[PDB]
């Protein structure tokens, strides 16, 4: 299917570009991080010289912040010389790849409040409409909120 | 029952001197074959409506069966039966977003 053929190639391109680097960092973090932090802290994104780490809780973020310089130094020694800064965020059960899959084809932010323009056109039609339709058009135009200036 | 409905609609068309368009579903057996375009035999299995129809038109979309078809957005209208004209096929632009066929 066309949808399926368009999928894998895009995923592979992302891995070639930067997901592989994230995976390598995640592998390195397992060696760098101490005992109970290895499974609770992961690399989420890499952009230019900035690395974004995610901690399961704010308390864990503090522990990561304590060793942040150690992590950055070791990543550079292992070939990530481009990394110069680390941002630590708190992420609970929120699924990284699943969020990407769910909101991939353009940000879906629906903003449907009615415009004063629509109310004006509804009233313009109401002038030519029969009494029954005129009342419904005026009712819809009354429902149209704007109040600009 | 379907044969009587088809006969009654043809009688209605003659009575009022008006074209009567009736929509029909193709038989499920066609999906088992899925190798060629729809034919009159696909409708005969559902009430022998062919005998009463003056014009039979089939709708075929290659993109539905083959998403990688080069005919994406094109629907083929197949003339399966015609009393006052030729049989053949017409390609139309199918715009699903607008629920419209264009020439």
């Amino acid at each position: 299917t066309a949808t399926d053929e368009l999928i894998q190639a895009s995923k592979l391109k992302q891995i070639q570009e930067h997901a592989k680097a994230i995976l390598l960092i995640n592998r390195q973090l397992q060696d760098i991080l101490p005992k109970g932090l290895k499974t609770q802290v992961r690399a989420a994104n890499v952009r230019g010289g900035n690395l974004v780490l995610e901690a399961a809780s704010a308390a864990l973020k503090m522990k990561v912040d304590y060793e942040r310089l150690h992590i950055l130094t070791q990543l550079r020694q292992n070939g990530f010389g481009h990394l110069i800064s680390i941002e630590v965020r708190v992420n609970p059960e929120l699924y990284r790849q699943s969020k990407i899959t769910s909101e991939d084809a353009r940000a879906a932010n629906p903003r449907p409040p009615l415009s004063e323009h629509a109310a004006h056109v509804l009233l313009a039609i109401a002038d030519q409409a029969s009494d029954k339709v005129k009342k419904r058009l005026q009712s819809l135009a009354r429902l149209a909120k704007a109040n600009q200036k | 029952e379907i044969a009587e409905i088809s006969r009654s609609l043809k009688a209605l068309a003659k009575e009022l001197n008006v074209p009567v368009v009736a929509l029909s579903q193709l038989n499920r057996s066609l999906e088992q074959r899925a190798d060629k375009r729809p034919v009159n035999s696909d409708l005969r299995e559902s009430g022998s409506i062919e005998q009463d129809a003056d014009l039979i038109m089939f709708i075929y979309r290659d993109e539905v069966y083959h998403p990688d078809s080069p005919l994406k957005g094109t629907a083929e209208i197949i003339i399966g039966k015609q009393r006052n004209g030729p049989i053949g096929s017409v390609r139309l632009t199918f715009q699903g977003h607008y629920s419209r066929f264009d020439n």
